[PDB]
RNA sequence: GAAACGAUGACUGAAUCCGCGCGGACCACCGCGCAAGGCUAAAUACUCCCAGUGACCGAUAGCGCAUAGUACCGUGAGGG
RNA sequence: CCCCCGUGACAGGGGGCGGAGGACCGAACCGGUGCCUGCUGAAACAGUCUCGGAUGAGUUGUGUUUAGGAGUGAAAAGCU
RNA sequence: AACGAUAAAAGAAGUGAGAAUCUUCUUCGCCGUAAGGACAAGGGUUCCUGGGGAAGGGUCGUCCGCCCAGGGAAAGUCGGGACCUAAGGUGAGGCCGAACGGCGCAGCCGAUGGACAGCAGGUCAAGAUUCCUGCACCGAUCAUGUGGAGUGAUGGAGGGACGCAUUACGCUAUCCAAUGCCAAGCUAUGGCUAUGCUGGUUGGUACGCUCAAGGGCGAUCGGGUCAGAAAAUCUACCGGUCACAUGCCUCAGACGUAUCGGGAGCUUCCUCGGAAGCGAAGUUGGAAACGCGACGGUGCCAAGAAAAGCUUCUAAACGUUGAAACAUGAUUGCCCGUACCGCAAACCGACACAGGUGUCCGAGUGUCAAUGCACUAAGGCGCGCGAGAGAACCCUCGUUAAGGAACUUUGCAAUCUCACCCCGUAACUUCGGAAGAAGGGGUCCCCACGCUUCGCGUGGGGCGCAGUGAAUAGGCCCAGGCGACUGUUUACCAAAAUCACAGCACUCUGCCAACACGAACAGUGGACGUAUAGGGUGUGACGCCUGCCCGGUGCCGGAAGGUCAAGUGGAGCGGUGCAAGCUGCGAAAUGAAGCCCCGGUGAACGGCUAAGGUAGCGAAAUUCCUUGUCGGGUAAGUUCCGACCUGCACGAAAGGCGUAACGAUCUGGGCGCUGUCUCAACGAGGGACUCGGUGAAAUUGAAUUGGCUGUAAAGAUGCGGCCUACCCGUAGCAGGACGAAAAGACCCCGUGGAGCUUUACUAUAGUCUGGCAUUGGGAU
RNA sequence: GAAACUUGGAUUUCUAACCUGAAAAAUCACUUUCGGGGACCGUGCUUGGCGGGUAGUUUGACUGGGGCGGUCGCC
RNA sequence: GAUGUCGGCUCGUCGCAUCCUGGGGCUGAAGAAGGUCCCAAGGGUUGGGCUGUUCGCCCAUUAAAGCGGCACGCGAGCUG
């Protein structure tokens, strides 16, 4: 019973991280979006 | 020659003269991006690349010996270990015959004798080639294969007449290098392949038959048992003759291209 | 469509003041205008924010929140 | 490969030796054959027993790459 | 109902408001290729100490991985970074593109890999190649002495450098034996009085003429310039002289000596249990790696990263007087990780979950061998409800008279068989196999003699019902069907006769190949391949083999003709103006690829009118009638084998008929065994039951909820009539409550949906083709 | 009937467009020495063709259930 | 907005249009053995081969090897 999910910091941080929506618009979309949703909180933070 | 036996096989190869000795590296690869272009070949043994040489020109006027001949991957080409005079080591593919420490001349000037690699005019006609330069400078790009050869024929202005392997008839100018004899590597073709997995040893997996996928994944598929309609590939062009050349320049520097 | 006029993608390629374009096939006549150069407040839209107000709410209502995008759910977008 | 016998249309045969194999039995590991059990389970797919592979088309870690009419697929329309 | 594995507990002592559950003791049981130990991931203080007891803990709790506070984490040398590079990512210039953006040489990023200086011990409650102690090592700057000269680049070279299998020699880790040593003491039960019992029995460094397997080593003089951009004393080559035994070179490791450690224990104060001190001998014999000597040896095809450090050479430069290099102190040593969990109560699984999780170590005895199997060291653990009872029923087991498959869809399940040695072994075969065929014997102990060893051989003696005395442990055979085969597939009802498979065939493709991804005259895959290659398609090892029909559909080939678009072009027709003129529909000719037309094509779609089944097979995975007819087997045979043929509706690469071997495949039979059965019994355990703790769920119009029979929307507790029936529970059963579950999945309906198909409609990516540009000159 | 300022067409060929390879300079860029191809190919606009490769959809009703058979208006 | 379908197994229970047994009338019934009709539901009504089969055919028996109902009785009982 190997479940989905598989820790792994890297992977995790990787994909994901504010980097990441830095490399790509739809990623800099995802992140005004959530800046604009109230202080949520963030990808990396998590 | 062969291997042959019970316990399941059939048909191994065999070389002599064995080195392991000096050129670039290679990595497999199957689907460029996206989807798979080249369709399966995901399988293999780690090869290497033997930088080889086509050309063969700046050598020109240099005559060089035959140091041994090599067994490559990627290849089904005997390759002959070259030294020149000049102290440089050339890979060049070796035709049948060739001996080890043979002497090997390069340049034009050189008798149309095994190996010496020269252009098409000074080639008396009926001689057999390999490797033939289809424009002049750049490199061979005909008969680089096993047992394959090349048959001159009468030549009209700088042009020559060819025959290529697959019988159709070439012009190819006579500014064009060409190496004399014939490639053999043996006959390579008889070899057996025995049992699956050997075919993977190399290649990868091969046919999958779209009579059994889905007729969401070909043409082929569907159906209740085995059966056909149709009679086409992943998309609906088909099995059987259909000129897929397009017109174009090199359409007139073919004469009777049959089979 | 009887389809004028504007607008370009391809290909042609003019006149210039007794010249040029328009007036909804087209022609004459009668009128209207002078393209292929530029810039240009004001009345106009919006509400993150601030003020005032209300036959608006008053704790299952009113924004989702009498503060929380938190707890919590999700790999993530996201949701709450 | 090294010895001996043998070559009448016939191939070979024996001993030494060697260490080949999608060879064999079998733990690890990979896999799920059949029964029972479990069925508001220990568990949103298992347990016991039994069974298949077990130097190969093998197993496995890490890093990466491929996705919505799209990918992937020893091909179920399976997986994503 | 349940309290999360049937590995198991018991007593005493203690703390406390309260103890089955926390502590200590002593026993018991369980794991021990782990249920021990070390990492990596991941998790975050879960670690240690002192408190605490709401809640979390399936009961309890004084206890905890919970709550509170306080501490704990130490690096020039380990892992990562200031080093390198792989796939991939990125990428100035560069190539494309409605936008956003997609590509891309160099370069740079990127460990999963290369490179690289330390070992032995000690200890906080909690850290350890990190602190401490012992000796050590690497680089860097400076200083003293030698030297007393060259140094050696973003550049060349050499080197780093790489597979699988198998295997010789020598070790060590490491384990075993003993009347070797050392150390402590006792002993009783019947004996032993040590020859018994118990424990320990060496780690680092340095030196050394000692022992030592194995490992790899050429050298200079020189020639050509055409080689490495040029260079070069370097590297490649070519040639000459000294490399047939040697032998320089190296020590794994052993031995010695010394030294620093450690060592069983003994001592000593004990602040409730630790702390400090002291310190015995290290022997002979045997076993031994996947580690080390090494980059060993041999064989094989499927042919086994790169780059930097490293070594060598010059260009440039500075100096050739203070160089390089050596060692001699000295100084110097950055950043991050480092606790604890880590096959699990701390990671992924909603949970303190029977699941999952990559690597390393993983002792002893017995056992051909072993990581197997039993027990067991070290270590860890008894799985956070418990106590009685000994009903039904259920689950997991043990035994069973006589019989032996009569059970039943089917021997399903469960027996039987079971290792090793010996003897022995069939049809059939592709000569390998079938095969562990089948079958039969052996197996323990003691003594004697013999060999080649863990041991075995022979003889004799012994003991039990039995000697792989317990655990691990194939039942077999004869026939068929399907696929040859190993393999692959429906994560979670299908493992197959599916898929793939070597082999075969058709066909495409001449290289900016065909083909395929794609805004794209970008790039890339095909392929750093070149017809013995690559794509597509179908068959599907091997053996014999593969027939007839091209009329239609397609594909290939053909040119005399039939139609065929824009388009160059404008006779003609009509409008308006007095007029020159300006304007509307618009044709004969010129018009390509298509289609009609001809011919060929079948391991092309296809058919048995274009022809009608050539082998071979046939009631077959194809068969209707049909349990066909005969025969075999059986007391009895709708299945099964064999024929036959009347083939409803076999047939030659959607292959025909065969075929050894293969199979958790499907079908029929036989042997053996047997609780499957006649037909069930007794026994065990874990639930069920009872007491104490904690305490769910689906469901639920309400209920004061009987039987018959009749009515009622046509299956009555609830209406009628008649019968029965004191109140309430507990254990049980499964007939009713059209019992629960999911707004039936069948069916039908909806001018509802979606996947698929094609000679349905319509468009379209793609692709073909004429004209027009890009687009020029000269000849006929 | 010859000459030409000439205009299009098919052929042939050429090199200055363009494509493309080697060369010390991995993709480009270049004076480049060159080599091959070449008014083609490609490419843009249009013309006609093919196009289940893909896309959007269509595929009636009555009916002693639906389907099949039949039946839809008129006398 | 679900009344689970064949057959078996298990467990029964009812009807009588009686397969057996019991009591009768007639018989073209001497006896013995039958034929047929009436009365009669207390009890009884076997084991295998073939088949998923109910049925049916067969083996060996028997006093006999009845026919039907019970949602073609019975899956909150089992099978499958
Ligand atoms: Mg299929
Ligand atoms: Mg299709
Ligand atoms: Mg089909
Ligand atoms: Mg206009
Ligand atoms: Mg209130
Ligand atoms: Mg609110
Ligand atoms: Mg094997
Ligand atoms: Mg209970
Ligand atoms: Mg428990
Ligand atoms: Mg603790
Ligand atoms: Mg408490
Ligand atoms: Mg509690
Ligand atoms: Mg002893
Ligand atoms: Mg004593
Ligand atoms: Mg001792
Ligand atoms: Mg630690
Ligand atoms: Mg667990
Ligand atoms: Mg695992
Ligand atoms: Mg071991
Ligand atoms: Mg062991
Ligand atoms: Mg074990
Ligand atoms: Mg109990
Ligand atoms: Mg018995
Ligand atoms: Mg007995
Ligand atoms: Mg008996
Ligand atoms: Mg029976
Ligand atoms: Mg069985
Ligand atoms: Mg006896
Ligand atoms: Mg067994
Ligand atoms: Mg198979
Ligand atoms: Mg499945
Ligand atoms: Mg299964
Ligand atoms: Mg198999
Ligand atoms: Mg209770
Ligand atoms: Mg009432
Ligand atoms: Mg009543
Ligand atoms: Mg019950
Ligand atoms: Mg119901
Ligand atoms: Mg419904
Ligand atoms: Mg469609
Ligand atoms: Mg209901
Ligand atoms: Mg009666
Ligand atoms: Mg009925
Ligand atoms: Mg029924
Ligand atoms: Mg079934």
């Amino acid at each position: 019973m190997k479940r989905t999910y598989q820790p792994n910091n890297r992977k995790r941080a990787k994909t994901h991280g504010f980097r990441a929506r830095m490399k790509t618009k739809s990623g800099r979309n995802i992140l005004a979006r959530r800046r604009a949703k109230g202080r949520h909180q963030l990808t990396v933070s998590d | 020659r062969q291997m042959t036996t019970a316990d399941f096989s059939g048909l191994t190869k065999k070389r002599p003269e064995k080195a392991l000795t000096e050129a670039l590296p290679k990595t497999g690869g199957r689907n460029n991006r996206g989807r798979i272009t080249s369709r399966f070949i995901g399988g293999g043994h780690k090869r290497l690349y033997r930088i080889i040489d086509f050309k063969r020109r700046d050598k020109s006027g240099v005559n060089a010996k035959v140091a041994a001949i090599e067994y490559d991957p990627n290849r089904s080409a005997r390759i002959a270990l070259l030294h020149y005079a000049d102290g440089e080591k050339r890979y060049i593919l070796a035709p049948e015959g060739l001996t080890v420490g043979a002497t090997v001349n390069a340049g034009p000037e050189a008798e149309p004798k095994l190996g010496n690699a020269l252009p098409l005019r000074f080639v008396p006609v009926g001689a057999v080639v390999h490797a033939l330069e289809l424009v002049p400078g750049k490199g061979a790009q005909l008969a680089r294969s096993a047992g394959t050869s090349v048959q001159v024929q009468g030549k009209e202005s700088d042009y020559v007449i060819v025959r290529l392997p697959s019988g159709e008839l070439r012009r190819v100018h006579s500014e064009c290098y060409a190496t004399i004899g014939a490639v053999g590597n043996a006959e390579h073709k008889n070899i057996v392949l025995g049992k699956a997995g050997r075919s993977r040893w190399l290649g990868r997996k091969p046919h999958q038959r779209g009579s059994a996928m889905n007729p969401v994944d070909h043409p082929h598929g569907g159906g209740e048992g085995r059966t056909g309609a149709g009679r086409v590939p992943v998309t609906p062009w088909g099995k059987p003759t259909k000129g897929l050349k397009t017109r174009r320049k090199r359409k007139t520097s073919d004469r009777f291209i049959v089979t």
